[PDB]
DNA sequence: CGGATCGAGGGCCCGATAT
DNA sequence: GGGCCCTCGATCCG
DNA sequence: CGGATCGAGGGCCCGATATC
DNA sequence: CGGGCCCTCGATCCG
DNA sequence: GGGCCCTCGATCCG
């Protein structure tokens, strides 16, 4: 048995605050509401999952090793009423204003450093982490397309995370002209070792984001492991 | 239309580099003099080449690999970019000797990470690392096999610079010492069993990369100052032009000649 | 109420070309 | 600059 | 005591050159 | 847009 | 009295 660790990484770039000329919430608004919904569901269900909320691309930086433009809003800890109340301050069009006022936005970031802080966040947990998972909410299909060094360093640190046992799942948000995995996110995200590649589409509605997030939310938990005996000699094992 | 190359100078700044032998300038000042000579040529001739500077054994840690408690006494003073006057001023006086000691192979790995990440796209034609150390610091042989593999796969050449010169293979390698002079340019007995062990590892690595003649790429700071070996790996082909050697009639050897010697 | 046709788009070779 | 090719638009009949 | 000479300037052809 | 060439000046000494 | 329903408590596996 063990407690699962889940870290929510949210992009705070200029593109995230644009409601792509539609009635849908801005990708940032979609993310904040999705995170809140997960927190409440985690409280309702009886599951020892530890959650965290980290932002990148903000002017104000608050983190363990003082990396520029990385704000760790919530450390890895159990979900609480006070935590959901803190996220509610960013929910909505009025909440976006509250976010821009508390911390900046659209600042130059470095994805390599972002994953370093996140990995360092799992480092500081004492109880056995059964599953380590990072969910990146972003609408930038090719970040650091201009900066070659930041892009390669990020690819390297993503590899270091996968070799550690940390799962990297993409929550790509509405982007003008579609979201391309081939530009970025194709190799960084952790794919199933037994292929199963190219599995999800870009999220446009909150209901869709919530359904993808909650699908990879909790690791399959088998109620029982039994023997399926076809015949006295032919016996397969099923969960 | 020109020969570009990514050069990373990996300088040992450990306390032991500040340890000085009577009459002889401390290996820290010696390495500093060699680095300044190199950067000066690249700066004033205005050659299009980017230079990075990594220092190992510094008191602090500013390195991308510092995560994990690893490489905590290696500082990337200059990232891969075209050298400028600010860099020369920093080398001349801003950079001061540190109190810690680092693993020279660990520093080599930091330099390799700089080349691997800042060289993306065929922007640079040649890749080169120049290590400046005394080998007095202890080190670990753990990833040497990987270091050699990554150097080959990335096509990066190496060059070592020590306070002492390679003793003659058999016999021969102590009075006055003059930096840059011919002959007595290193204490014959100053080598420490720790330096000897480091040297044997240096030898093996150079041979593994460039074969038997790789050992010729290990210089002493003194001799390095009175040679152009520091540019050897970034040295530009002499400009050649084609012609025909015409013997008579009907015989015409197609040739291509270049200026062997030119002031 | 489709064909046939005709502008005006698009992308590779090649003598003058500042380099 | 020359040949090439494709895609629409404008012109008429079934 | 002006020539002779040699460093370090200046000006014309010619393969790569973005150009129709 | 460069590379080799060659000449013209300018500064230094000897006849 | 009979069916219904909900809330704990005691029993075992992951």
């Amino acid at each position: 048995s063990g407690r699962d660790s889940l870290i929510f990484l949210v992009d705070a770039s200029k593109a995230m605050f644009e409601s792509q000329s539609e009635d849908e919430l801005t990708p940032f608004d979609m993310s904040i509401q999705c995170i809140q919904s997960v927190y409440i569901s985690k409280i309702i269900s009886s599951d020892r999952d530890l959650l965290a909320v980290v932002f990148y691309g903000t002017e104000k930086d608050k983190n363990s090793v003082n990396f520029k433009n990385i704000y760790v809003l919530q450390e890895l800890d159990n979900p609480g009423a006070k935590r959901i109340l803190e996220l509610d301050q960013f929910k909505g069009q009025q909440g976006q204003k509250r976010f821009q006022d508390m911390m900046g936005h659209g600042s130059d970031y470095s994805l390599s450093e972002v994953l370093w802080v996140c990995a360092n966040l799992f480092s500081d947990v004492q109880f056995k982490m059964s599953h380590k998972r990072i969910m990146l909410f972003t609408n930038e299909d090719n970040p650091h397309g201009n900066d070659s060094a930041k892009a390669s360093r990020a690819r390297t640190k993503a590899g270091d995370l996968r070799d550690t046992g940390i799962f990297l799942d993409l929550m790509h948000l509405k982007k003008p002209g579609g979201f391309d995995i081939s530009l970025f996110y194709r190799d960084i995200i952790s794919i199933a070792e037994d292929e199963d590649l190219r599995v999800f589409e870009e999220s446009s509605k909150l209901e869709d984001l919530l359904r993808k997030v909650r699908a990879k939310e909790t690791r399959k938990r088998a109620l029982s492991r039994l023997k399926l005996k076809l015949n006295k000699d032919i016996v397969i094992s099923v969960g | 239309s020109g020969n570009k190359a990514a050069v990373v100078l990996c300088m040992d700044v450990g306390f032991t580099m500040s340890n000085s032998i009577p009459g002889i300038e401390s290996p820290f000042e010696q390495a500093k003099k060699v680095i300044t000579m190199f950067v000066q040529r690249q700066v004033f001739a205005e050659n299009k080449d980017e230079i990075a500077l990594v220092l190992f054994g510094t008191d602090g840690t500013d390195n991308p690999l510092s995560g994990g408690d690893q490489y905590q006494n290696i500082t990337v003073h200059r990232h891969l970019m075209l050298p400028d006057f600010d860099l020369l001023e920093d080398i001349e006086s801003k950079i001061q000797p540190g109190s810690q000691q680092a693993d020279f192979l660990d520093a080599l790995i930091v330099s390799m990470d700089v080349i691997q990440h800042e060289t993306i796209g065929k922007k640079f034609e040649k890749r080169h690392i120049e290590i400046f150390t005394d080998l007095s610091s202890r080190f670990s042989k753990s990833q040497l096999d990987i270091i050699i593999h990554s150097l080959k796969k990335c096509d990066i050449s190496l060059q070592f610079f020590l306070p002492f010169s390679l003793g003659k293979e058999d016999g021969s390698g102590d009075g006055p010492f003059r930096l840059g002079g011919h002959g007595p340019s290193f204490p014959l007995k100053g080598i420490t069993e720790q330096q000897k062990e480091g040297l044997e590892i240096v030898k093996m690595v150079m041979i593994s990369l460039e074969g038997e003649d790789g050992l010729d790429e290990i210089y002493s700071f003194s001799e390095s100052l009175r040679k152009l070996c520091v540019f050897k790996k970034i040295e530009r082909h002499s400009i050649h032009w084609p012609c025909r050697l015409t013997i008579g009639s009907n015989l015409s050897i197609r040739i291509a000649a270049y200026k062997s010697i030119l002031q």
